[PDB]
């Protein structure tokens, strides 16, 4: 569902724990590289909590596996993203997404 | 009905985001957000209403201008911009 490839290593031992907030920077792109969003463009990190279905299932399973300081490329198939419907005007139907995400800190 | 403006927005943003992101129901998301904005439009009448309006009034007014931009443009990027300002409010209230 999600393929995770490391770009920059994290510590290998601080992983997100239940009810922590993850603070990340990310850049989301469709499969061919067309960028649709980036927190880094706003220079403002994105915060969310894992395990509560706040985010698509690729991030829930992807980011849970990351350790603080790691930066990784998550390649997420449509079934772990926005499915047959997509998000009309931004994410097409059946879209594989590629996010570049960096786990900055847990708070 | 007695409810703090902090509460009515936290619940209202949560519900409107579920309709829009979860259900793809934009009509239902407006239906939820329009009465919340219309209460800010009327103005604060308690000290607690006033301090909520001081901290979040301008962001919420800006989220409404983006939504109104979308009404006229048809471009979903204008509504995302409104959700970035709504989420910053929601997180601050939380
Ligand atoms: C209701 O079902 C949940 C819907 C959720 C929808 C996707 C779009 C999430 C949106 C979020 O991460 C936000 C923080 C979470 C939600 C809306 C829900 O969990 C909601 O559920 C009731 C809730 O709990 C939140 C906290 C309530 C609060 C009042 C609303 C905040 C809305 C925030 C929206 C933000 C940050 C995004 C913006 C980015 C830049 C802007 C400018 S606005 C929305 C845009 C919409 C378009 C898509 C391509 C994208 O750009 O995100 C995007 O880059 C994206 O796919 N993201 C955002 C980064 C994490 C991965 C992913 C996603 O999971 O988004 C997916 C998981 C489902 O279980």
């Amino acid at each position: 569902g999600v393929q995770v490839e490391t770009i920059s290593p994290g510590d290998g031992r601080t992983f997100p724990k239940r009810g922590q907030t993850c603070v990340v920077h990310y850049t989301g792109m469709l499969e061919d590289g067309k960028k649709f969003d980036s927190s880094r463009d706003r220079n403002k990190p994105f915060k969310f909590m894992l395990g509560k279905q706040e985010v698509i299932r690729g991030w829930e399973e992807g980011v849970a596996q990351m350790s603080v300081g790691q930066r990784a490329k998550l390649t997420i198939s449509p079934d772990y993203a926005y499915g047959a419907t997509g998000h009309p005007g931004i994410i097409p139907p059946h879209a594989t997404l590629v996010f570049d995400v960096e786990l900055l800190k847990l708070e | 009905v007695a409810i703090l403006w902090h509460e009515m927005w936290h619940e209202g943003l949560e519900e409107a985001s579920r309709l829009y992101f979860g259900e793809r129901n934009v009509k239902g998301m407006f239906e939820v957000l329009e009465p919340l904005h219309a209460m800010m439009e009327r103005g604060p009448q308690t000290l607690k209403e006033t301090s909520f309006n001081q901290a979040y009034g301008r962001d919420l007014m800006e989220a409404q201008e983006w939504c109104r931009k979308y009404m006229k443009s048809g471009n979903v990027k204008d509504l995302t911009q409104a959700w970035d300002l709504y989420y910053h409010v929601f997180r601050r209230i939380s």
